[PDB]
């Protein structure tokens, strides 16, 4: 069974920075795309980008370029999303979505999801 | 303000038949047939409902149902369930190479 398990949430103050883990189970980690998805409080699903577990290699959407990291450690299975020179408008809940083959635009099982508040 | 365009809520009684519309444009919605569907119950993850426009994956009931027309998809759900009582989203691939979602409708079961 597939499954995508996020690390607790986070309490931080403005300009820290923040490592939330989304570790991957059920499948082949490195066969399938690892897409990243904001939801600050009461608002809507945003893309924030994707990470290639190919080749590591990420991509940004324009909204979320400049603060934001996308890595991997494959040997654990776990993709990582650091947030930096974290504001107020950052809190919100960060999902990671795993990308359906072929193609990856369509996310078919979605991490529980990790909120961050910046207090 | 996002990409696609969703009504902010609808409503149905048990049993009766609802359907929630996702209007783009044809550099998403309607150049392409990668429109999915998610529901949320608020407070959880995300779980897929609808993929490649009309595509239902393992477990979901038929009574989801998805189509398109023009620049224009919707998602149908019929013989209406208390816990279908939730927020439904809908999301497109891009000619751009993103992903883009609706700003979600509100499904109250009365």
């Amino acid at each position: 069974q597939v499954q995508l398990v996020q690390s607790g949430s986070e309490l931080k103050k403005p300009g820290a920075s923040v490592r939330i883990s989304c570790k991957a189970s059920g499948y082949s980690f490195t066969s399938l795309s690892m897409n990243w998805v904001r939801q600050a409080p009461g608002q809507g699903l945003e893309w924030m980008g994707w990470i290639s577990t190919k080749s590591g290699d990420p991509t940004y959407a324009q909204a979320f370029t400049g603060r934001f990291v996308f890595s991997l450690d494959t040997s654990v299975n776990t993709a990582y999303l650091q947030i930096n020179s974290l504001e107020a408008g950052d809190t919100a809940v960060y999902y990671c979505a795993r990308g359906q083959p072929p193609v990856g635009w369509t996310f078919d099982y979605w991490g529980q999801g990790t909120l961050v508040t910046v207090s | 303000q996002s990409a696609l365009t969703q009504p902010p809520s609808a409503s149905g009684s048990p049993g009766q038949s609802v359907t929630i519309s996702c209007t783009g444009t044809s550099s998403d919605v309607g150049g392409y047939n990668y429109v999915s569907w998610y529901q949320q119950h608020p407070g959880k993850a995300p779980k897929l409902i609808i993929y490649e426009v009309s595509k239902r994956p393992s477990g979901v009931p038929d009574r989801f149902s998805g189509s398109k027309s023009g620049n224009t998809a919707s998602l149908t759900v019929s013989g209406l369930q208390a816990e279908d009582e939730a927020d439904y989203y809908c999301s497109s691939y891009t000619s751009s190479s993103t992903l883009v979602f609706g700003g979600g409708t509100k499904l109250t079961v009365l």
